[PDB]
């Protein structure tokens, strides 16, 4: 948890600050010897008290919320001062104040233990306790996964759908002395049956037989000014403005609409349960017209209290099945073959009837089960079994499904449980970029550095594969079938909520502020729309600019993020960043987008930052010329910015791992960027060309032994040399683990030949390959492309073009998610029967070809019966090259009648370059030439 | 003179130059890091067909990388609609020219 999270990567923090700084000063050293001793056996203290929960431990937890966890914040604030202010500033008269501390603590370990019953761990102690990037890539995401959510998404459409029931309840069927009553029934259901995708189908079906309708959501709002406003919007007609109303009158307000008018309304997604009292006094008592008013809930007991009136009823969807519910669990544990677990397998199901076999509770235990691979016996069968409630019709509230999902968050190994945490200053329903989080994770320190001397990014991209795996963030795809983002689900986030408030590890202000202060005291902020000195942790989201303080009044700030806000050089907040100077403590200042002017001279005087991210200003031409303390930081982005590097302010900044966004002017491509040995991606703009530069560049990257990612670009118009790849061909060679290769320069497929025979380890990890100025693209080409093994994405140009076929081999691309081949006039294309088992987008071209057959053909590619795997658009283009009209239009109609009988039914798209469209006369003559 | 959208604001007179250049290029030309290349086509309102490139924040034009804007329009400059991906999808409706 939180209290043994936040101590258990001091210890090696501080075991680090001995080998680096405190071995100079013996008297000091002997000092933390002392502090070194103490911490190992207190830390390791409270692991062993960390089977006791934290409110047991009155005198700790306590202490924590008094001394003990800003003891571990004024410790951490002196041993960031240790490195650097101490070295010059000699605080080690500080060191003996909080020993003493310490000292008293181990007391009381020795003290508390024995008191409250704990055994004395603490003589026990001394009886029962005692350079590569890549550590280990500890997962990737289950490929299985995408299937999945796939079959569950299409499953909720078939469950839906089915208001056969429904619409019998509604009381709509003929001419009745009840139908001319107020019928207001109030549906209800769990986190996930679709309930919701159901309401619309009763919504649309019936507009023919009613005057007006409505449909607005409500949220997780629990207010009433924000329903009244959307739901007078669309009573039954637009209404003008009304913005400014009261409550009170809603009552009136409501009257002069629909006090003799046929009200048809629907408020769904709402967890307020007075509400539905509130619009019915505003809706009076029954009339004799006849109207509906149907409400959905998540929450029963919400409901109950929304839905309790005579004539009024309660619909729920069923459990989904008991034979369809074995699709969504026996997938995900045992794809092929399993016949050894089946009692437990079955009763395991029926563990859910206290949900029923809901999707949500599905997933979130079975994946429990299996991480990577099977599980040993489960031993679940004597925890939760089945005496935990009985949710089919009372405990289906916030009383049973809860304790399903805190079950699995009690699992989670040790250091997930905080990184997830984390995620409570998101709002609801928010995009989570994977390169955003993953970075700011880091910052705060939330990684223990295991290995010592491994980067941290990669360690953190293991936590996030795995928090993917079970449940608890949901992945969000893109081409060529990466996760780039994430979503956490609606359920899930009041479980963070809660026990996050509970320890008061994130404060959330509402946009009114929080009254918390000495007790509660405020460590770390998401703002969403004095004595505060001792925040760590401050973030702004683009709609609460208007209310924030200066940047002079803080000491210890660690953490400043103002992604996508206005701060900038606009507005009226006077948002200068002079005055950043007393901040000598930050690790992370993102100024993702604002339209920042200039640099401040004083930002190098913060010789501690990590991450400086910069990811488009327009207006943004120098940085200070002050960046050269800079000795820690190992992330610099700084694409969509025109910005000149000064002269010799690059060679000291010997901490980089990643760096996007850079010119050339003389030498400072080989002067000052071969010293960087631990350089992983590198993303370079050219501006000129010439022999003395592109030698430069070359011999430097030799020197880099640890890259994996290259983009190369061009700026100037004319691009008519030759000179940048055909030198990188020849001399440099791939390492092991070369992942991204972009380029857009002119270049040939006989240097990438070149480097396939050369390296000792064949490239096995080239997972993309962009190309948009190749020449020559042959058949020997195309077959020594089709045989890696871990490509994902290739796109291919071509100029100059002199062959007349190609063919794309049966036996060959393998894992290929998006084709670009486009070949120019030439190079009729034609596709191996039964090929590209994985694809899911392809573009291909196609010509006049003659010659190739004797007797005047339709234009026929291989598209018959292949490619059966494409799921989103295809793409085919015509080249005339001085050809018929009749021909392009038969080529046009040939290609779509090859995918029609295809079984997924994929959109097709054709578009012709030379813009045939005109007048449209088929005896055209020829129409023009290649330009 | 601006159009306002989830969180940004493009002045009027850089949406119509976005609009008109992408019925010069070739289709599926420029590719991007995530989605995919474009310009794609789209579905069709009163005959003819649609488009789709994107747009930067300030309004320049945008050759690769990553975006959450996005332009649609037709061959007469008539029918244009601005699509914002972010957190959740936004479209409003753009005038025509005069």
């Amino acid at each position: 948890d939180i209290v043994t999270g936040a101590i258990s990567n001091l210890i090696p923090k501080l075991g680090e600050l001995l080998t680096e700084e405190f071995k100079l000063h013996k008297g000091v050293k002997k000092n933390i010897e002392d502090l070194g001793k103490e911490l190992e056996s207190m830390n390791a203290a409270l692991i062993k008290i960390g089977e006791v929960p934290r409110e047991q431990l009155d005198s700790q937890d306590k202490l924590w919320a008094d001394e003990v966890r800003e003891l571990s914040y004024v410790i951490e604030d002196v041993v960031d001062k240790f490195l650097v202010q101490v070295d010059g500033i000699k605080s080690d008269d500080n060191n003996n104040e909080f020993e003493g501390l310490m000292k008293r603590t181990t007391e009381l370990l020795k003290k508390v233990k024995h008191k409250h019953g704990i055994a004395h761990a603490i003589k026990d102690i001394q009886e029962q306790l005692q350079f590569v990037p890549h550590p280990t890539r500890t997962i990737a995401i289950d490929p299985c996964l995408r299937a999945l959510y796939a079959e569950a998404t299409e499953l909720v459409g078939i469950y839906g759908k089915r208001d056969q029931g429904l619409m019998r309840l509604l009381s709509m069927e003929g001419d009745d002395a009840s139908n001319k009553r107020l019928k207001k029934v109030s549906i209800v259901g769990f986190g996930g049956l679709g309930k919701t995708t159901l309401a619309r189908a009763v919504y649309e079906k019936i507009k023919g037989d009613f005057d007006c309708r409505a449909f607005v959501p409500v949220g997780q709002n629990p207010d009433m000014k924000k329903v009244l406003r959307d739901i007078l919007i669309d009573l039954g007609n637009p209404h003008s403005d009304l913005a400014m109303l009261d409550a009170n009158q809603l009552i009136k307000k409501l009257h002069e609409f629909l006090e003799n008018k046929r009200y048809l309304v629907i408020i769904d997604d709402i967890w307020d349960e007075k509400l539905w009292e509130g619009i019915n006094f505003a809706f009076s008592n029954r009339n004799n017209l006849g109207s509906r008013l149907i409400t959905t809930t998540r929450i029963v007991s919400v409901s109950n209290s929304c839905c309790s009136s005579d004539g009024d009823s309660v619909y729920q969807m069923e459990p989904l099945s008991v034979d369809d519910s074995r699709m969504l669990f026996y997938k995900r544990i045992f794809p092929d073959e399993n016949a050894c677990i089946n009692e437990f397998e079955q009763v395991s199901r029926d563990i859910l009837k206290k949900c029923g076999g809901v999707p949500l509770a599905i997933i979130t235990i079975a994946s429990a089960l299996a991480g990577d691979q099977k599980m040993k016996p489960k031993c679940e069968w004597d925890i939760l079994l089945r005496s935990l409630g009985s949710g089919l019709t009372e405990d289906n509230s916030l009383e049973e499904m809860r304790r399903i999902l805190s079950f699995s968050y009690s699992n989670l190994p040790s250091n997930l449980k905080t990184c997830l945490l984390y995620l409570c200053v998101y709002p609801e329903d928010s995009m989570i970029s994977r390169d955003k989080l993953i970075w700011k994770w880091v910052a705060e320190g939330f990684v223990h550095h295991e290995n010592q001397g491994n980067s941290l990014y990669l360690l953190g991209l293991n936590y996030f594969n795995q928090l993917i795996n079970r449940s608890m963030i949901q992945p969000i795809y893109n081409y060529s079938g990466e996760a780039y983002a994430c979503r956490v689900h609606d359920m899930v986030l009041d479980l963070i909520c809660n026990l996050s408030n509970e320890a008061k590890f994130v404060n959330l202000l509402d946009g009114t502020g929080n009254s918390m202060s000495s007790q509660s005291n405020c460590r770390r902020l998401s703002l969403q729309k004095k004595s505060m000195s001792r925040v760590r942790s401050i973030t702004i989201f683009p709609s609460a600019i208007e209310v924030m303080p200066s940047l002079s009044r803080f000491d210890v700030l660690r953490v400043l993020d103002l992604s996508r806000c206005n701060l900038g050089e606009n507005s009226s907040m006077q948002l200068n960043l002079k005055g950043v100077g007393h901040l000598t403590h930050l690790r992370y200042l993102g100024l993702e987008g604002t339209n920042i002017s200039k640099l401040p001279a004083e930002i190098g005087k913060l010789q501690f930052l990590e991450v400086l991210d910069l990811e488009n200003n327009h207006n943004l031409k120098e940085l200070p010329s002050t960046v050269c303390n800079f000795r820690r930081l190992i992330y610099l982005n700084l694409v969509g910015c025109q910005v000149v590097p000064p002269v010799g302010v690059l060679q000291n900044l010997t901490s980089i791992e990643v760096l996007s966004g850079i010119l050339v002017s003389l030498n400072i491509i080989a002067q000052e960027l071969g010293n960087l040995k631990r350089l992983r991606e590198l993303n370079i703009l050219f501006n000129d060309g010439s022999l003395d530069l592109y030698e430069g560049f070359v011999k430097s990257l030799c020197n880099l032994h640890h890259i994996e990612s290259l983009i190369i670009g061009c700026n100037s118009r004319e691009t008519s040399s030759f000179e940048l790849m055909d030198l990188l061909g020849e001399r440099w060679v791939p390492p092991v683990h070369f992942r991204e290769f972009v380029s857009s320069m002119p270049s040939q497929l006989s240097a990438l030949r070149g480097w396939i025979k050369r390296d000792p380890s064949h490239l096995s990890n080239l997972s993309e390959l962009i190309l948009t100025s190749v020449k020559e693209v042959q058949q020997d080409d195309v077959v020594i492309i089709g045989a890696l093994s871990s490509l994902r994405r290739l796109c291919i140009k071509s100029t100059y073009q002199t062959q007349r076929l190609l063919v794309i081999p049966a036996d060959g691309f393998r894992c290929i998610v998006g084709f670009h081949l486009d070949c120019g006039s030439a190079t009729q294309i034609l596709f191996e029967p039964g090929a590209l088992p994985r694809a899911e987008s392809v573009v291909i071209s196609l010509g006049v070809r003659v010659a190739k057959e004797d007797g005047n053909r339709g234009f026929d590619l291989g598209l018959q019966g292949n490619l059966l795997s494409l799921r989103r658009d295809v793409f085919v283009s015509i080249y005339c090259g001085g050809a018929r009209v009749g021909e392009a239009k038969e080529a046009e109609a040939a290609v779509r009648r090859a995918l029609d009988a295809h079984p997924s039914h994929p959109p097709i798209y054709f578009e012709m370059r030379p813009h045939i469209a005109k007048g449209a006369h088929d005896d055209d003559l020829c129409e023009e030439r290649r330009r | 003179g601006y159009i306002t959208l989830g969180m940004g604001s493009i002045h009027k007179n850089d949406i119509y130059r976005v609009a008109e250049h992408m019925w010069t290029i070739d289709a599926y030309s420029v590719p991007s890091n995530n989605h995919g290349s474009y310009p794609i086509f789209g579905e069709e309102i009163n005959g003819s067909v649609t488009r789709i490139f994107p747009i930067v924040y300030n309004g320049d034009d945008w050759r690769s990388g990553d975006f959450y804007y996005s332009v649609e329009s037709t061959e007469d400059l008539s029918y244009i609609k601005l699509r914002y991906n972010g957190a959740r999808y936004e479209t409003c409706m753009v005038s025509s020219p005069e």
